Formats: C-alpha cells, structure tokens, sequence
C-alpha cells in the first residue's frame, strides 16, 4: 500500500506494510505552530502512548496533511 | 511580490511605538510562559533562576499582505514591529535573551514572537524538597497598557514532555490562570496573567 | 486624531534635552521610591541591594493635545521624551532597568515614568537583627538641575505590597524633602532623602 | 438589588444580596493611577481591614465609579 | 574595481534582514562545531562551559562580483550583511563573541561566518571521571526559518578527533559526531531542520 | 534666548571630537578626585574596589553665549560635547558610571563635567590595617593628548574626608592630588598627567 | 589648516571597513604586547586573567595631510578609521576596554592605537610556582585578513612598568612571528604568538 | 531683627534673635559649586565646629549672599 | 634540486636536499579553507605523522601548489 | 653654564653646575613614542643605572633636544 511518508511531502511505495498512519501529539512548540505530525506506513497499527493521539487507514493515499 | 518586498513593506510603514489600535478594541495578546529549565534554587532566599519561552502573540492587521501567489510566512525583526510592553511584576532581573530577536510574520496579520529567557524570580520556593513540590508564582502582565488598549489571555499541551531531562528538578504541573483587576480612575482594569509553576526536586 | 498621530506629535515636536521650562518657573517633579523587594544585606559593609519603582512624575505641557474626541492616555518610550536627570546620590551600581523604558502620558501634559530598578547601596545597615531594626538611608536627587529648574517633592500602606516573600520585612518609610544652599547660585539644589527603617523575618 | 459589579463596567441582579459596597485602598501602585477598587454586590456590609476604606449602600446602582 | 568598490556594492545593495531566496530553493548553510576548550563542569547541575567555532557557511548569490582582475576575497562585517537565525535549543547563557563580528565573502557568493563563542549548555554531563566519559548533546538550528527557507546540514570529514581543541584544558576530547535531524510539525509544508552535535569528553587523567 | 535655544546652539555647532584649541594654547583643563566610597580591598592581591566622582573641568569657550538677559548655566549631555581623553593608567576595570552622563556648561565656556565612577585599581595597598594606613597611588592623564594639547592640574587644601562615607568598612585619612610632567623622546613637550595619592586605612 | 578641519578630512572620507589596499602590497602592521598586571592564574584550570596594552600600528596613507604650517599629530576615534581584524586564537574572553577608544594618526598617515586590555586565556600555567616560572603562550593574529592584505610583524627589558604591585612578577617576553600556509589561497595566514614567561612572587 | 534666612533668598523677623549668622564651610560637592553656606538668625552667636567658618553680625540685614 | 619553499611562492637553490616534499593535513581552520601544507626541501624523505599526508619527488620543481 | 632644561624648551642660567646631562631610557610607552629624556644640568656628571643611557657635555647648550 502506497502511503504518504514524512518528512517528504509524496507518497512512497510499500508493499504490505499493511497501514497508513497519522500520529498527532502537543508537544512545547506546539500552541504556535500545531501538534506534531510524524505520517508514514507500517506492518500493522502501532502502540499508543497516553495523550499521543492516531490514525490508521488502508486507501492508496488515505493519511495525508491537514491544517 | 517577494520576501525582501514583504520586509520593505513591514520595515518601512510599521511604527514599533504605536500600538496597532482598532478603535476601542484592544490588542488580542496571547501569552503563555513554556518552562525549560530551573537552574539556581534557592529555599533561604526564595530566590529561583529559570529559563522559559515566553511564547507571545498577536494581531497586528496593518502589515497584512496579498499571500496568495506569494510566500505566507516572513521573518522580521523585533526592532521594526510593535511589542507588548509585557514584564513580569515579581522580576529580580534583567531579560537575558538567548535567541536572536525575531518574530514570524503571517500574511493574515499575525505575530509570532517567542523568545528565550533567562531571568530570576521571587516567588514561593517554600517547599522544593517534598513530593508535593514547591509552588512558584510569577505575575506578569503589560506596565503601561491597561485592558481596553491590550488584553492578555493564557491558553493543551504537556508543559513537561520537552522541559529539560537534566534539570536538577522536575516540573509537575503548571496552571496559567488570567486575573483581572480593577483600579480607581480609568475605564477598566489593568490585565495581567499569573503563572502558577509547580515543580520539585529530582532523585 | 488616532494614537499614532499623538506619538508622532510628541516624537517628532519634543527634545530629549530641552527641560521644560515656563520661564522662571521649575518643572514641577513628584517623586516616590515605592520599595518592592530587598536582596542582598551585609551589616559588615553597610551594603544593601534592594528593588524598588522610582515613581516619577512631572508636568510637560508643551506635549499637550485635545483630547476630546480622542484618547486620554498614551504610552510613549523614554528615548523620545524629556527625562529628569535624577540620582542616587548614595549609590554604588548602576540602574538594572527591568521594566520596558516607557512612560505614560496624559492628554493635559501629564507624565508618568516610573520603572522598575535594581540598585546597591551604602547606607546604615547597623542594627537589622532587631526589633527596631536597621534604618536605611537613600539620598536622591537631580545631579545638575538644581531647584529653580527643577523642584523635587516626595508626596500609602507603604508595606502592603513589599513582597511577602523577601528574607526581610519593612516596619515604616518616611520620605523627607532636603533643601540645601550653595556658594554661587540664586537658590539651592534640592534633593529628596527616602527613610528605609526594616529588618529580618522570623 | 441591583449593584455594579467589578471588573465589569455594568450592573448585575443581585436578588436581595442587602448592599451595594465600595472597597477602596491604596497600595504600591496607588500615588499615579489612585486606590484600587473592587465594587460589587454582598448579604451584609463586609468586615474592614485597617486602612482599608469602606461605602455601603442601598439604591439601586449607589456605589458607581468616582474620579478622586 | 578595487576592494573598496566591492565592499561598497555589498553593503549598500545587501539587506541584512532579507533571507537570500532562490525561488523554493532554500539557503543552503553548511555548519560547524570546532570545539576549542571545556571550561566550567558541574556534573551535579548538569551544566557546562565551553567555547568552539560555530563555523557557519552559506550561498548569498546577490552579492557575487566580476573577480577575473580584481580581489578573489574579501572580509564584511556582519552588520552589512544577511545572517542565519541559528540558535541553540539547550542554550544557557547569551554568545559571548571573542573574535571581530566579520565574515569573508568569496567572489562566487560564498559566504564565510565563523565566530568564536563561549556559551553555557544544559546537557548530559553524567558520567564525567569515567573512561566511557560523558556525552554532551548540543541541539542547535534556525529559531524561524524552517527547511525549505534554510537548510543546516553538519559536514564530518573524521577531522581530527581533536588535533587543535587545546592541549591546555582540564579535560580532553574523544569523539564528536554532528548528526543532521529533520522534524516535521503539523501546519507549514515541511520541517524545521536542526543539527544535534555530540561531544563526548572527559578528565585529563 | 531660551533654555532650548542655547542647547540648540551647543548641540548642532559644537563637535564632539574636535578638541577645543586656541591657537599653540592647551585645554586648560582642572581635575580632581573626590574620594567617596572604598569597598573592596584585598592586600594579598593589592586590588582595591572604589567609588570617586572624577570632578573634571574646563574651558571650551566656543559654546559661549550672550547670557544677559538669559539663563547663566544650563545642563548638556556628554555625547554632545568634546571631553577629555582621560585615562588612569592603573586600572584595571572600565568605568561603571552612576550618574546621567551630563556636564554643567555656563555661558562664559566653563565646563563641568564630575561623573560618580566604580572602578578597580591596583595599587599599594601594602599596609591597610595600620595606624599608617595603606597609601594607594592612582595614576590619570590622558591617553593620547600631551602636554601643549591638553594641560592637567590639580587645583586644590581641602578636607575631603568630611563627605567621604561615614559607613564605609574604611576611613580616608589624608588625599594628596600632585601633578607629574613627563618628557617623551620626539614630540614638542610632556605627556602630563595627575597622582593622586589616597592614603587610608581600617576603622575599628 | 586647524585640527578640526583635519578630523573633517579624515571623519568624512575614511571608511571604517574599506581595508587600506595599495595593490598587492599588504598594510603593514606592527604589533605587541606590553604586560601590564596579571591578576588572577589558576594552576589547576591553566587560566589567566591578564591586562596588556596591545601596542597596535599601523600605516593607512589616504589620511595624510600637509603638516607644514598645520599640526604634525591629532587624535582620531576608533570608529570612524579603519582598524586591524586581530583576535587572540587562545582567547577565553571578550576585549574589557579600559581607555577610551582613540588612536593617534600623524600627517604621514601613520596610525597608532595601543588600547589597555582585560582579557582571560587559555594558556600553559604549568610551572607558576618555582625558579623558572610557567611559560604562558598567546598566539594573535588577523581572524579574516591573510597575509598579502594585513602582515603582522613584533617590533627594551619589558619588566621596568610591568605593576610593582601585581602578586606575579615578569621574568622575559619573547614576540616570535609565526607564517602559516593553507591550502587554498596564495599564501599564508600570518600570526604573531607571544610568549610571557612569568612567576608567583616570593611571598 | 531682621535676618535673612535660608534657605530663602528673602529677609524675615526675628524680634531679637540677637544675631544675623553665616555658616560656610567646604564639603565634597564644594571644588565645583562652593562652600556651603546656611544663612540665619538666633539668640546668640553658635558655636564653632573645627574647619567650619562664621561671620556673627548686628546690622537689619547685614549676612547677605556673597557671588564667589 | 631547486624547490618550491614556503611560505614564499617561488623556487630556491637546494644543492642536493635530496628531495621536494609536500606535507599535507585537515586542522580546524581547514573545513573552509584547506588543509594545511608547508612545502621544501630534504636532505630525504621525511617522517610521517599519523593521518599526516605525504608526496616527495626529484624533478626540479616537481612538488608545486594545488587547490584542495 | 646654560642648559637646556626639562621639561621646558629653553635654556637656564647654571652658574657652574659643570654639566650639562642627557638620560635616555626605554619605558613601556616607548616603542611607539620614543625613549624617555630628562634634560638638565648638575653639578658633576651623573651615576648610571643599568640600561639607562647617558650623555654628559660643556658647550653652552650642548644637550638639545633629538627627533627619533
């Protein structure tokens, strides 16, 4: 499944890591210029750290930028 | 239009002493204090050095520019924009600015300037080597602007994911809660926010 | 007429130096020293460090404008305004300005610079473990103007703010004109002599 | 009774709190821009701090802004 | 055209504040931590004194002149002149500059910067009187420019463990490593790009 | 003419750093030391901490005015006017000035410009807790100018030490300001220069 | 022609940052130190606190003027000439200026400031208390400018000032110039290092 | 008799404080800007501190203000 | 063998030092502006440094300034 | 016998002071503005410390002033 990879702006090619993710958490930087938002793709939906906030999916392109 | 264009826009026909005033409205400053590091401590003296980001904001709408085949961020500097006239009432010294003074510019009128901060503190140390903590307060708000000329308002976030791991201390829980108050001849009342740092030492 | 328009009146049309003189007449100072926290103490060297606004005040008319329609009270920076060159007469350091050097001024001319500062002095600090406690004297006044170009008159719960948590707390201030006489010159070069009687906490 | 209350420059329903008072001191900040006050609306006149200056009352709206 | 002449195009036509852009190419900034000398150490505060050459490099095309006959370099000042916006994240205490406020400025628009600094840093003192030592880790890049306006990539060539850092210091260093770190946030295009140096060191024993 | 008017005068004629000649004749210019407060002392390091007002004085007689019907003195700023590049030799810190930077000028050209001034000295403090007392020599003159440019002179008797501070850790027992002209191997005449010999000592 | 007139001259139409150029010839410099007081050393840390005056020289020509009825010598501000770029590579601290920053120029456009100096160094203190005395090296030199622009060159018993009253004495001063190609440019970054062989008092 | 006082620059009544006194004596702030000079009337003529310099005097208005 | 000596930019006469040898090595001046090198002349080849970087040769002038 | 003395320009009746003198000496302040010189005259030629330079003589005026 092809998924929006960061800190690149496009879209890269895996085969089978079978999730598209969105991780979005606040850190210090954060009340300016927005959570932080590390996009990528992986082998299944990954553990969840407390407050840290996510998004999993499985469309070609299905995660990409907000704002 | 181009960055160095932007500037000349910025630099040229803005006033660093005249508040951007829209009639009877006051300046929406957003304010808040991100604490680094706690370096001198001091129980005897009630005295704390700190270091903290004194995340500052604003609505500047004169600047404004046409971004839209255009770059929507600059950066300015602080010698060439209006400031709040903030300070931190209980202060024992000076402002030691660290990073260069600049603030970011958005195209819609918005104004980023957060600098880094080393200054010193009187305030409630009583109580640093306990679990609970010591409780420290610092007031700040503008000295000669009152609210209906500039209004400060405090604002999620883990204040402790990024505050240094190698403090001597560690940071508990900080409330920034807004106080406003009243005085015997001008229309309103002169705003200002109190910081409320919670913190401890490490073992 | 907007704010802007009044800075740019004042910045523009007022001299830095040029005290403001009405002929014969001096620039009438109201001055305070509103004691805000007390640091450093040393009873063997008679060294204080102490923090305090030097609340400042004076008449400036030609700034004047009509307010009418318009805004009372404006914030102006100290560079673009005429200053008195008011002194420590018994200081050691220099002014650590914390506050932003700015001062407010009023539509009838009015002017309200009071910063905040940090300062060392040479006074008697014999007898702070007391309960008369130690009583601090700091002389103040103009270096060169002397009293028929500027006058200089002290004008509260004096210790209602002094911060509650100073190692040290205030018992009474008693700020007491001085004017004095010299060899030469029509009149006398006034200055203020504030009173800091306090001691230490339980 | 109806009291202006503080920060806020209008008047507020106070169903039978019985006064409208005008707390007046003078602190550090006090010989430029004057005593602070905090107006507003009680059950029964307040006990005084020394020092502390005191205006209780009973017409609607009695205890306004001065400038002196 | 003589090196008055070329100082006089730089500093008239330059604009300090106005960031060098090639149209969505950013400023390409090369740099550099030389570390000179560790002063002050408090393994219990976990603060450190130190000074180094924050050897800073870039690409200002603007200022670029005809050198077939005439000067190939020359040195401004920093005044006169466009300058990155770095910054230590971890930083202490404000640059106490040593060296004059000058950077060297090629003809092909090559822009040499390289201060000498003393400056204060927070960072992992813990393990100091040790053969392992103490790694120091010092976070620095721009305070407002993100990546596609600046970009800060650290040059390594192995140079010299520690050839020059004085041979008169308390203590003596073993390995430093400047490892570029690329961050997105969740807003602007791409990533505010900051390089972290590691200076491991310890005790002259 | 007015206060304004005169300052008007002074600041857009008068140069900086133009020093005041009158042809082949120095600036007579008359300093002094005016011991206030000592606060540091150190015998090992023979460093003393002190606090002077370095009452400086002189004749620029270009700013001259007509003062008849007008003001008699009026107070300048230092950046505005020329003033003397004096030095003292034995310093070790630079000036941390108290006062505003302003001179005293009067309309005849006399010039008085007496900052309060913290600086450190080394010196002979050899002999502090004495009944002699430590007699510490501070050296001052100018830098650059010499003689026939600039002329130094003491002009002093005085008991000093009735201001001196009654709440220093020391007391000043006797101050002896003495001029020394020097000859240098080139140039018309001397490199003049002020002694001031600040004999002090412990209280009890 | 009246001093004022001659500070005009060289005010007006000398450029702070224009280095005195006659093509392909450097500007030559001549420097030293002459050691005044050293104040604090510290054996363990091989840190001095020194002050100097750093005897600086030069010759800029476009000054000059026709001294034949006119004044041979004035005295100019550091801020309106043009001035060497040196720095000392084993510097610790800033440049703590005592004396006012003036230097003298002649009519035959000879330049001569000697600044007093404060300044902390890292340097070899090994050997303070004994006979011989620790050897303390300074090296200075141009921090931009090379050799074929600016060449720096050391030009008495350098005891006799030296402070009666330090708690150090001076035992012998060696200025010893040092050339040094890099590999790039023309020729050679030239550097003076001093050598200040100095010891504890008796006492 | 009438002496003049000071600080002020102006005459005022002493019925028979017997004497018009003048006090100078040199401070610190004296090199520049004089002796010190406190003018007045008394019953007597004061007593003298070491240094300090007196002028005693019976004339209405005979302890005027010197130039220099 | 004449060779090209440093810092000078020109040859000289080395009646048999056998050799023209080039010394090269990264410093810390030297990510800018190079390493550093002292060229000469021998009696022979010279001692090598760790990481020091070498080049010796016997044509006259064989051993002259590069860019690197 | 006349003399030039210092730190004046001109020259002074000795009456038999036999000599006139010419010390010399290299201070600190002496590399950029030259040695040191105290002219005068004396009754016999003076004692010589080590390093100082001396120059006695008889002519009226005999010991003026040099220029570098």
């Amino acid at each position: 499944i092809r998924c929006f990879i960061t800190p690149d702006i496009t879209s890269k090619d895996c085969p089978n890591g079978h999730v598209c993710y969105t991780k979005t958490w606040c850190d210090a930087f954060c009340s300016i210029r927005g959570k932080r938002v590390d996009l990528g793709c992986a082998a299944t939906c990954p553990t969840v750290k407390t407050g840290v906030d996510i998004q999993c999916c499985s469309t070609d392109n299905c995660n990409p930028f907000p704002t | 239009l181009d960055r160095a264009d932007i500037l000349y826009n910025i630099r040229q026909t803005s006033r660093p002493d005249v508040i951007p005033t829209q009639r009877d409205r006051p300046v929406a400053v957003s304010v808040s204090l991100k604490f680094i590091n706690i370096l001198e401590v001091n129980e005897i003296t009630n005295e704390v050095d700190v270091v903290f980001w004194q995340q500052t904001t604003w609505s500047d709408r004169t600047l404004a520019w046409n971004s839209s085949h255009s770059p929507d961020q600059v950066s300015v500097p602080i010698s060439s924009l209006w400031v709040p006239d903030l300070a931190a009432y209980n202060a024992i010294s000076k402002p030691e600015v660290l990073t260069p003074q600049l603030a970011r510019v958005v195209s819609d009128g918005e104004v980023l300037y957060m600098p880094s901060i080393r200054q010193r503190f009187s305030c409630d140390v009583s109580g640093v080597d306990t679990e609970s903590g010591a409780t420290c307060r610092i007031k700040i708000g503008s000295w000669t602007h009152h609210s209906r000329e500039i209004s400060v308002d405090p604002t999620n976030s883990d204040d402790s994911e990024y505050f240094s791991q190698y403090s001597r201390f560690e940071i508990l829980d900080v409330t920034q809660k807004k106080n406003s108050v009243t005085y015997s001849c001008c229309p309103e009342a002169y705003e200002d926010v109190e910081v409320s740092l919670n913190f401890r030492k490490k073992g």
